[PDB]
């Protein structure tokens, strides 16, 4: 079943083994900084953490514990309802140019 | 045509006056001035008047501003310390949009923390550049020393409170006033039933100027002293208040000419019996539905306001003696009368006394009445007005070079 | 002040065309 | 009830004229008040580097005492009426006024006649105005928008009475005399150069009445060549930089070449202008704005300020821009205002057109709102047009602008012309002429 597939491709990947969530990996793009900008402190400052501890497991070329390892059905997608707001925003201003 | 009115069983008002002007125009007033603000949420005002032209429910801060400008209509917030007011031009062809656009700006802004923390530093400008102009400083720090918590309040925000308004304030502070009860929308080229079936369809919804006196003192570098001194009043509507506004014309409340000597201008021309070197002063009176205020406005040197200002004591101390004929009163009177009715000439203009009333009032006050108001004043009672502003308790405040100043005791 | 701030002349300059002060300059700016 | 059907239901304008060549005209309206007052073919223009501020010394002193009415006794009964009394003046015309209640007009027109007529101009108080005036040139001196304009027309119309200003050199005004006055008075103001115009709650008839109660008197005739004419004036392509770093912000100001009044080309580019449209630091529309201009001084603070005017004269004119930007920002300015010039010339869109044009249909009806604009639109132009011209003929002239329009005429007056500059501040970053002549066309 095609949940079990996203699941398995999921610990696949291996994001989750550095402590990272999904949308600490996104491109860095115009309509990504845009939505990171609208982001509050609190969760801002936890997205540095996930990404600075994850650089400094890839240097040293280790992982963490399992106990430690970002689970499938926990992982956030705490950077959407602001990204998807503002590619909202973009296709307005090109339709209004048209 | 004639000026619809009514009132919503919600507290809110309507009216209407379609004049066949090729471009209407509409103004939603309200009771929301910088008085309904406490110590801590000071400067919510300013935003709120730069607020506009942000982000809502209804629509995008980007849909908003080009909307409006793609059919060249117009957006524009006047505030007092009482009333607020969000108003519109366009042409009557176009009407529905800027409704539209003008109450998701009022009903329900979403007032998101990024755009507000964008335009935080705009206060700082819109404030700076208004201080400028002198006046500004003194009045603000005149009302300060007057009252103590409401009308001392500045429309302006205070420097500390920059980027300390949340978005929790604002809210807060619309839920607690953008209230129906408050309000009166009001529209001209627009007929009545067109702004009932918006207002029954969108906007169906839900302190005391204690005076105190005191004085201020703001020495700065500059050749001019600019002073003003005043006392307690009474608010508008009454006739006692209508005895100031002559009161203030027969003093002389600035000129008519262009480089006119202010012949008239019993202050003017008091100073220049004493003084021979460059100065200005006029009638200043400032009115409120809790209270007002009423006094004079002074400009002059570094080393001659100390003569300016107790020449013009003196001259409103005389009148208050009984040193006044009826004539001097009847010219103040048919100034009244112009100044009234040229106020109200333009569209808006017009606009800000209507809905001021509306809001003040169960009902329009037509113009005509409002001249019977004028001759039903008598002299005495100017002259009873006068004795209050000696008499009481008095409030000053000062910006400039003040090593020649008096203080409110030596007056 | 700075009202009384004028040009001087450039006529020693000027082209022949363009001397006049009371004709239109547009129906030679073709040609120049 | 339409927009159009607005425009069928303004009122019609009356006009006439008096046996001694002097022109009438008014508008009706419902109103208690009225505006009325007089509009001349007069300015700087007409004066020659001699005279070169009469016409703005005779401002002042025209409210200083009569031979009826001498000394401050005229404006006691302004103020006794609680009426307003009010001025103007510029390079082609000068203009009096009363704002007054419906009721007294008759002695509003009753001033008029001898504030023109009997103006005594006393020596006591033409030597006290005298003193003022250059007072006034020192506070002048620090309005720099008043001065760069002032330099402006210095370059762009050299070797003409248009370099002059409406005030004069501070030399004049030391040297003037009573006699300059008279001669500058008993020469242009004539009946057949001069307008009554009146607007608000009353009647042409009422004030006929007056006209030729008061107005019979005029000089409408003069001598075989007492009355001057106007040759076209030599505008020219050039520079002025007067550099000032002591002071914090940089006025800039360029232009060209403008129509004149009564060319029709005029309508086009009122849209133009309004379609760069114009700025301030307060505007809270910031980067969303329409005008690509705007919006990107918004975005990267490359200014404080700007606008677009078009200054019309007899048959040429002023057309461009002023700015105030800070020191180190100017050559992004004039990167991205000529670009859209030349966006114009080359491609403009009918959206954008069409949003210019519904800002110059509102700015005609919000300037079109109390008795006095009215009257004033009146009286000039009745001097410059000859007549009046309706709202509704504005729209017609408005709605054969389309694209195609814009792009044409903006490229006979914008692309790759010869125009004026003017700068006044540190103005160093300021492109040299050659740069700014460079980007009047592009290679495209």
């Amino acid at each position: 079943w095609l949940e079990g597939i996203r699941k398995w491709y999921y610990n696949a990947a291996g994001f989750n083994k550095l402590g990272l969530m999904r949308d600490d990996t996104i491109h860095e793009n115009d309509d990504v900084k845009e939505a990171i900008r609208r982001l509050p402190e609190n969760l801002y400052d936890d997205r540095v953490f996930r990404i600075k501890r994850a650089l400094d497991l890839s240097m040293r070329q280790q992982i963490l514990p399992k106990e430690q390892w970002t689970k499938y059905e926990e992982d956030k997608s705490y950077l959407e309802p602001y990204l998807k707001e503002v590619i909202r925003e973009r296709k307005e201003r090109e339709e209004w140019a048209k | 045509q004639d000026l619809e009115f009514t009132r919503l069983p919600n507290g809110l008002v309507i009216a209407s006056l379609e004049n066949y002007a090729p471009a209407s125009r509409i103004g939603l007033f309200i009771k929301a001035g910088s008085r309904y603000e406490n110590s801590n949420n000071l400067g919510t005002s300013h935003l709120l008047r730069l607020a506009s032209s942000l982000t809502t429910k209804g629509a995008s801060s980007f849909k908003i501003t080009r909307g409006i400008e793609a059919v060249g209509g117009k957006l524009s917030v006047t505030s007092t310390r009482e009333n607020m007011a969000y108003t519109v031009e366009c042409l009557r062809d176009d009407v529905d949009i800027l409704m539209e656009f003008l109450l998701n700006v009022t009903t329900a802004p979403e007032f998101r923390r990024w755009e507000v923390a964008a335009l935080q530093p705009q206060l700082r400008i819109d404030k700076a550049v208004a201080l400028q102009n002198p006046q500004a400083h003194v009045i603000e720090n005149l009302h300060a020393a007057a009252y103590r918590n409401a009308l001392a309040n500045s429309l302006y925000c205070p420097d500390y409170r920059i980027g300390k308004v949340t978005p929790v304030e604002l809210h807060d502070y619309v839920q607690n006033h953008f209230t129906s009860a408050r309000m009166a929308l009001i529209g001209l080229g627009v007929s009545h039933p067109v702004l009932k079936q918006v207002a029954e369809q969108f906007l169906n919804i839900r302190a005391k100027a204690k005076y105190h006196g005191g004085e201020i003192r703001e020495q700065n570098g500059d050749s001019l002293v600019h002073a003003a001194l005043v006392a307690e009043s009474a608010a508008i509507g009454s006739a006692e208040a209508n005895a100031f506004s002559v009161l203030q014309h027969v003093l002389g409340a600035g000129p008519h000419v262009k480089r006119g000597s202010n012949a008239t201008s019993s202050l003017y021309q008091a100073v220049a019996k004493g003084v021979h070197q460059p100065f200005d002063v006029s009638a200043f009176n400032a009115s409120y539905s809790d209270s007002g205020l009423f006094g004079f406005y002074t400009i002059s040197q570094a080393a001659s306001a100390g003569d300016v200002i107790k020449a013009a004591y003196n001259q409103v101390k005389t009148i208050a003696q009984g040193n006044l004929s009826n004539p001097d009163v009847q010219a103040a009177k048919n100034k009244l009368k112009a100044g009234y009715l040229m106020s109200v000439e333009s569209s808006e203009g017009f606009l800000d006394e209507v809905g001021s009333q509306a809001l003040a009032a169960g009902s329009y006050t037509p113009p005509s009445t409002v001249l019977q108001q004028i001759d039903a004043v008598a002299d005495a009672d100017v002259i009873n007005a006068a004795k209050k502003f000696v008499s009481g308790r008095k409030s000053m405040a000062a910006s400039g070079n003040l090593g020649h100043t008096p203080f409110i005791d030596e007056l | 002040s700075h009202t009384d701030i004028k040009v001087p002349d450039f006529s020693d300059y000027r082209r022949p065309e363009v001397l006049d002060s009371t004709k239109s300059s547009k129906e030679s700016s073709e040609a120049r | 009830a339409t927009y159009a059907q607005a425009l069928q239901s303004v009122p019609e304008t009356q006009v006439s004229q008096l046996d001694n060549g002097l022109r009438v005209a008014s508008e009706q309206s419902s109103q208690p008040t009225c505006t009325v007052g007089v509009w001349i073919d007069a300015g700087s223009r007409y004066e020659s580097e001699k005279n070169n501020g009469a016409g703005y010394f005779v401002e002042h002193l025209a409210f200083k005492g009569t031979k009826n009415r001498p000394g401050n006794a005229l404006e006691k009964e302004v103020e006794s009426m609680g009426a307003h009394l009010n001025a103007y003046s510029t390079r082609e015309h000068t203009a009096y006024y009363i704002k007054a209640l419906s009721k007294d007009l008759p002695k509003a027109v009753e001033l008029l006649a001898d504030i023109v007529q009997n103006c005594s101009l006393e020596d006591s108080q033409i030597e006290k105005e005298r003193d003022v005036i250059l007072q006034e040139l020192q506070e002048n001196d620090t309005s720099m928008r008043d001065v760069v304009f002032n330099y402006l027309h210095a370059t762009a119309f050299q070797g003409t009475p248009l370099a002059q200003s409406v005030e004069g050199p501070s030399e004049n005004v030391r040297k003037l005399s009573r006699a300059d006055l008279t001669e500058y008075l008993s020469r242009h103001y004539k009946a057949p150069r001069m307008v009554l115009a009146a607007a608000g709650g009353l009647e042409h008839r009422q004030l006929l009445d007056l006209a030729q109660k008061h107005f019979s008197g005029l000089s409408g005739t003069y001598d075989e060549d007492a009355v001057p004419t106007l040759s076209p004036c030599r505008f020219t392509g050039s520079q002025i930089c007067h550099r000032e770093d002591g002071l914090p912000l940089a006025h800039v100001a360029i232009a060209v070449e403008g129509p004149g009044w009564a060319h029709p080309d005029n309508v086009a580019l009122q849209v133009a202008n309004a379609i760069i449209g114009h700025y301030d630091c307060t505007y809270g529309g910031g980067a969303h704005l329409s005008s690509p201009l705007a919006s990107i001084a918004a975005t990267n603070k490359l200014c404080q300020s700007f606008q677009t005017f078009n200054i019309c004269y007899a048959d040429t004119g002023l057309l461009g821009a002023h700015f105030v930007c800070d020191h180190m920002s100017i050559d992004d300015m004039m990167f991205v205002l000529q670009g859209q010039w030349m966006r114009l010339c080359t491609s403009a869109t009918e959206s954008e057109v069409l949003r210019g044009k519904n800002l110059l249909r509102n700015a005609l009806v919000s300037h079109l709102d109390g008795t006095t604009p009215v009257c004033e639109d009146i009286g000039r132009s009745l001097l410059t047009y000859g007549r009046r011209i309706p709202l509704a003929e504005w729209e017609s002239r408005i709605a054969e602008v389309d694209a195609r329009v814009v792009r044409e005429v903006c490229s006979k007056y914008f692309y790759d012309q010869c125009p004026a500059v003017a700068g006044f501040g540190p103005i160093e970053q300021l492109p040299d002429y050659n740069r700014i002549r460079s980007g009047m066309f592009w290679l495209r």
